[PDB]
């Protein structure tokens, strides 16, 4: 059992075409864990096509999915890439519907870049697509366990402010009561992070 | 966790409703012709009163008005209202000359 | 209309097959009229370019093709009775037909879809004709 | 226990939220019928806007033809009626459509979308001109109460005579292709305009002695001293006469003759269809064509299951047409 | 969600269809329907379609179960119908032979309102006018009974009954979402196995109201609100099927 | 085992009793409800009532709550309320401070039809009649809202959901069978804990319909049908007060 990422293109939205495949997508063996319509702005379209930064359909393909609003869905199956992949058929709109008719780009997609979905490539891609669009959606409990990779996750993330918080409660020793000292450390790392700044009215 | 209100096992009609069955079966012959009844101990028909000649206004028009006014009762009540003032004017033992729903 | 057979004398006798754009039908003729049992054939070209009313329609291969088992008839008298060179009814004519009947009794199942140049008469000599097909509806 | 434990780091997102709500343009449509609309006020100054005052037509009551046929237990409901009524009023009081006749026509069923059907009267073989015969109404066409008119073009032999053969079920959109092999000229539209003519020409009627004829003028004029017979003595097909005028099987209202020649005629020159007389304006019912057995074209349809109800209703169905009804209780009547 | 369809729900949403009532009649059910209901032991009887008639006296025809067993893989309700001329007097409709049946087919046009008619079939055969009205009902019955798929589940000792957690159906707009009664509730047979061109759909989304007509049996109308979660159907004109579909469609 | 009471139940059970709408403002009601309920994003939304004034033009009142959860002994329903002279379109009645809820009160006769009517009382104090009018509804809702008991149920997190599997009341003729809204389900709580004169039901056994009426608030009505679970409330009259109860029993 494996989860993809999938979204429906504004193409496919706006001419009220979004059920349609989604009963489409349940009828083919796959669940929709998650789901979501929303409206991608410039910045979060270009920080989501990282990968072709520059190229030379970059400027329409960012201009496109900014559009309208898209759906986003996460798509589980035990060959859920592959069969995602071979669902939605090939990319081009018009291959498409000459090589393989009956499938989701021939139907639905038209004109070239409006192919009417978007999928994952590859596990790494889908994963990384999956948390960037559902930050909250737990998954891949083998790839984050790894002794070493939790050691080296460990290494990133306590040397910045964790350390600090810690000599800061040794010098300091308030109450011997372990909820103060809790607390007075809860309050030093979030008062004092690498990553977020200082707040101040 | 069983809900509250989980089943109830209760007959089809209470024992304690023969009032409420009379009013519903008399309400229902309001409606239609009465069907003529064979007497017993023999097949011969009995025969059905002589109605009784009186007078009364539009029941179904002054229920559409009131309707359309959105007082009195219901467009469904009114109609049993007008059957309910035909069976009284219709009566032979009371004889009335006019009949009119207050 | 592509209309295809064995004839006898100037007229069709037989099975016969007519074949229109969205339309196919084949049975036996006698006298160049339908009569006795026959066939109906086809799509339902109207509807091909609107929602589907079932999903497992959309991504299916068969198409909204039905086939009607029926049966036309003909006077008792008029026809199947060659001339002699009479308590005969007339042949139905052009303009209205007087004693066609028809009928139908069963429900239709599913068809193969149709193709409207039939194949089997492919060289058209006539100017102008359009074509059909399922992917494609009436082109021209 | 652990539904009040389990942690949940509710983190700022990205994205503002969309609304998933479905589209309301319909609704609001059908709402805007309701009310007066007020007069929108000019924000350079706070006078209003120009306007005009609504129009004068000439429709019927429509909310006692609502009541006359729910009482017979035909036509659509009662609350549709008062839809009906107000789409009516908005569709009369137009000042842009100067219209001098409003009258529901009725209502087809389709595959994907029905149709309101609204007749409007405003203020090789040719075909009727705009005003004459068939072609003396107009109809506006609606998909839902309060949305927007369309048209229907005029209707031409041709296509009354194409759809004398066929039995198509409507589709709702207005501009799907009709049959294939018995060709039909035009898209649905024709088509629905044929049936419409061949329906209100064949089943649209009228109590007896309400109205007259008038040659001067050639039209038809209202009693206005009729005294309406009683409910369930209108069930009869010897109280209704037609109102529309006859539909020829040439496939118009009268027949065109082309000129004999002056030479070599001998009565040969017309077809069947040139050559045919049809019943005249304002024919009871009753004298209408038998169905096959001996079997009256209009069957009785009655208010009450007792004869002793005081004040009933009573009307007429058709048969050849099923669908199309004419009844009437008191002094109101509707078809 | 609902236990029973609601009459006056079914006369609402079906209202534009065509399917109306008269109001002597309309009152005549409300208050007629719970009397025979409980003059037999019938847990549910509610009004089934109104067919039309020659003289003026349509049959009101309303049909009742017990319970809803699941037998030789298939929902078998055990239904008991009755007609009426008015409102008020329900008679029982008798069920008819198999032969006679098939002699009930070659009657069309509407039959006449007085059930005292005989027809004249053929050695001749006389076939009573509350025969063919039965042989009509149970031919659109069996047609054509839609409720929402899933809307029903089994329980201990296997009997079909109502699913109090029902979700609703998900896509409404699509014949997937009903099912005819007999299919059994775990099956996936629905409203789309069979032809393809005999059921129409119409969809309200903003009121999420859903019109499922039959074209067969162009008489039969059925509704379900998917935000009160109610479903219904009712069948209003001559049992008679139109063969002719095809070149309607 | 429903959800939330219908629109058009409510006006056919409680018709008798002359709790009844315009047809013309009815058809206005079936339009405009899901329009007000999906531009103010609320997940329910019924009509509450209607109040007469000294025009024709009354008011209807419709109520409708996003969220209902358990707060200090009190099922709270954080309701919003909607108003309006004519059946399309609807406007909001703000909430009230309690010293204008308090000068609101002493405020009697049966109100005016414009909504800017201002009132003056005893140095003058102005108060607006729509703060008059959601006073009256507020007080009659604490007074009367009335629902069967056990039909809600608390979930996780505290919140009152409606119970799926509500299985109906027994003995719907004692008032024990119905609580007020805001009684916790836990809590033993019922109309018989109030006053004892106050509350008068009428149930008709055979068609299974129980009639609760109130006679401190004489225009308040509930219907609760038990053959098919289908409670409804409306409230239609003035919304004064009925002070000399003692009296009139």
């Amino acid at each position: 059992l494996e989860k993809t990422f999938a979204l429906i293109k504004p193409d496919a939205v706006r001419a009220g075409k979004a059920q349609e495949i989604m009963q489409l997508i349940e009828l083919n063996g796959f669940t929709i864990i998650a789901k979501q319509k929303l409206q991608l702005t410039r910045a979060r379209a270009e920080e989501f096509y990282g990968e072709h930064k520059g190229k030379e359909f970059f400027p329409k393909l960012v201009n496109f999915m900014t559009s309208g609003p898209i759906w986003a869905l996460v798509l589980a199956k035990p060959g859920a890439i592959l069969a995602w992949r071979a669902l939605m058929g090939p990319t081009n709109v018009f291959k498409a519907r000459a090589e393989q008719p009956k499938c989701l780009r021939a139907l639905y997609g038209t004109d070239g870049t409006q192919n009417a979905t978007h999928g994952s490539d590859s596990p790494i891609s889908a994963a990384r697509e999956i948390k960037f669009f559902f930050p909250t959606l737990s998954g891949d409990p083998t790839i984050y366990a790894e002794p070493t990779a939790a050691a080296e996750y460990i290494t990133k993330r306590i040397q910045p402010a964790l350390a600090k918080a810690l000599a800061a409660l040794a010098r300091e020793k308030p109450s011997a009561d372990k909820f103060e000292a809790i607390t007075f450390v809860a309050g030093y790392l979030l008062q004092n992070n690498p990553n977020k700044p200082k707040v101040l009215m | 966790s069983t809900p509250p209100a989980a089943n109830l096992s209760v007959p089809l009609v209470p024992a304690a409703s023969a009032a409420a069955a009379a009013a519903a079966v008399a309400k229902a012959s309001l409606f239609g012709d009465p069907e003529p009844v064979l007497d017993p101990e023999s097949g011969e028909p009995i025969d059905p009163d002589a109605p009784n000649e009186f007078e009364c206004e539009d029941v179904e028009g002054d229920g559409d008005l009131l309707d359309g006014l959105g007082v009195g009762l219901g467009r469904q009540e009114m109609y049993a209202a007008m059957l309910a003032v035909k069976r009284l004017g219709e009566d032979a033992k009371r004889g009335v000359s006019t009949v009119r729903f207050f | 209309g592509c209309l295809r057979g064995e004839w006898k004398k100037g007229l069709l006798v037989g099975k016969g097959t007519y074949e229109q754009p969205a339309l196919r039908f084949e049975g036996e003729f006698v006298r160049g009229m339908p009569a006795g049992t026959a066939t109906y054939t086809l799509t339902g070209h109207r509807t091909l370019d609107m929602p589907c009313f079932a999903a497992q329609h959309i991504q299916a291969e068969e198409g909204p093709t039905l086939a009607l088992p029926c049966a036309y008839g003909i006077p008792p008298g008029s026809g199947d009775e060659p001339q002699l060179d009479t308590d005969k009814p007339p042949l139905p004519a052009h303009p209205k037909y007087e004693g066609l009947t028809f009928t139908a009794e069963q429900l239709p199942g599913a068809a193969p879809d149709t193709v409207f140049p039939p194949e089997e008469g492919k060289p058209v000599p006539i100017t102008a004709v359009p074509a059909f097909s399922v992917s494609t509806g009436l082109v021209a | 226990l652990v539904k009040k434990s389990t942690f949940d780091p509710k983190e700022s997102s990205p994205l503002v939220p969309i609304p998933v709500a479905p589209d309301a343009t319909q609704t609001q449509a059908a709402v805007s019928i309701f009310g007066d609309p007020e007069l929108p006020i000019n924000p350079a100054t706070g006078e209003p806007v120009p306007a005009d005052p609504p129009n004068e037509f000439e429709a019927e009551n429509m909310l006692g033809a609502a009541a006359v046929l729910d009482c017979l237990g035909v036509g659509l409901g009662r609350e549709l009626g008062v839809n009906i009524a107000l789409a009516a009023k908005r569709i009369g009081e137009d000042p842009k459509l100067a219209v001098r006749s409003v009258r529901f026509f009725g209502k087809f069923l389709g595959l994907y979308s029905d149709y309101f059907v609204f007749e409007v009267a405003f203020k090789e073989v040719p075909v009727e001109e705009p005003g004459k015969g068939a072609n003396k109404f107009t109809y506006l066409v609606c998909s839902s109460l309060g949305g927007p008119l369309t048209r229907l073009p005029d209707v031409t032999p041709a296509q009354v005579k194409a759809s004398r053969r066929i039995k198509k079920l409507l589709t709702g959109r207005l501009t799907s292709h009709v049959s294939t092999y018995p060709a039909f000229p035009g898209n649905e539209a024709n088509y629905l305009r044929a049936l419409i003519a061949r329906i209100s020409a064949a089943t649209v009627v009228a109590p007896s002695d309400l109205f007259s004829l008038n040659d001067e003028t050639g039209e038809l004029e209202r009693a206005e001293d009729w005294e309406p017979p009683a409910g369930r003595e209108m069930a009869a097909p010897t109280a209704w006469v037609h109102v529309r005028p006859h539909l020829k099987s040439q496939g118009r209202c009268e027949v065109h003759k082309r000129e004999l020649p002056e030479d070599a005629d001998e009565d040969e020159f017309y077809n069947e269809d040139e050559l045919e007389e049809g019943p005249d304006l304002l024919a009871a019912l009753e004298e209408d064509a038998q169905l096959p057995g001996e079997q009256a074209a209009w069957t009785p349809i009655y208010s009450s299951a007792s004869e002793a109800v005081k004040t009933q209703a009573g009307g007429l169905r058709s048969l050849v047409w099923p669908g199309a009804v004419c009844g009437g209780r008191g002094s109101e009547w509707t078809c | 969600v609902q236990l029973e369809p609601n009459i006056t729900l079914v006369l609402k949403h079906l209202a534009s269809c065509g399917a109306v009532v008269s109001a002597e009649q309309q009152a005549a059910l409300d208050h007629s329907i719970p009397i025979k209901r409980i003059e037999a032991g019938l847990r549910s009887l509610t009004l089934w379609g109104r067919l039309t008639t020659l003289n003026g006296k349509d049959y009101l025809v309303a049909e009742g179960y017990n319970v809803a067993s699941s037998k030789e893989g298939a929902a078998v309700y055990e239904t008991k119908y009755f007609y009426s001329q008015d409102g008020a007097r329900w008679s029982d409709l008798q069920p008819v032979d198999s032969e006679t049946a098939t002699r009930c087919a070659r009657i069309k046009g509407m039959l006449s309102g007085d059930p005292a008619k005989n027809y004249e079939l053929e050695l001749v055969f006389q076939i009573p006018e509350l025969a063919v009205l039965r042989c009509r009902v149970d031919a659109i019955a069996t047609a054509t009974s839609v409720i929402p798929t899933d809307s029903t589940i089994l329980n201990a000792a296997s009997q079909v009954v109502p699913n109090r957690l029902f979700a609703g159906a998900a896509y409404p707009e699509k014949l997937e979402s009903y099912q005819h009664r007999f299919s059994l509730p775990g099956s996936g047979v629905t409203l789309s196995q069979d032809l393809r061109g005999t059921w129409a759909v119409q969809y309200d989304a903003f009121k999420g109201v859903a019109q499922v007509r039959s074209l067969l049996f162009p008489g039969y109308f059925f509704y379900y609100a998917a935000n009160e979660l109610t479903w219904g159907s009712l069948y209003v004109g001559d049992g008679l099927r139109n063969n002719d579909l095809i070149f309607m469609l």
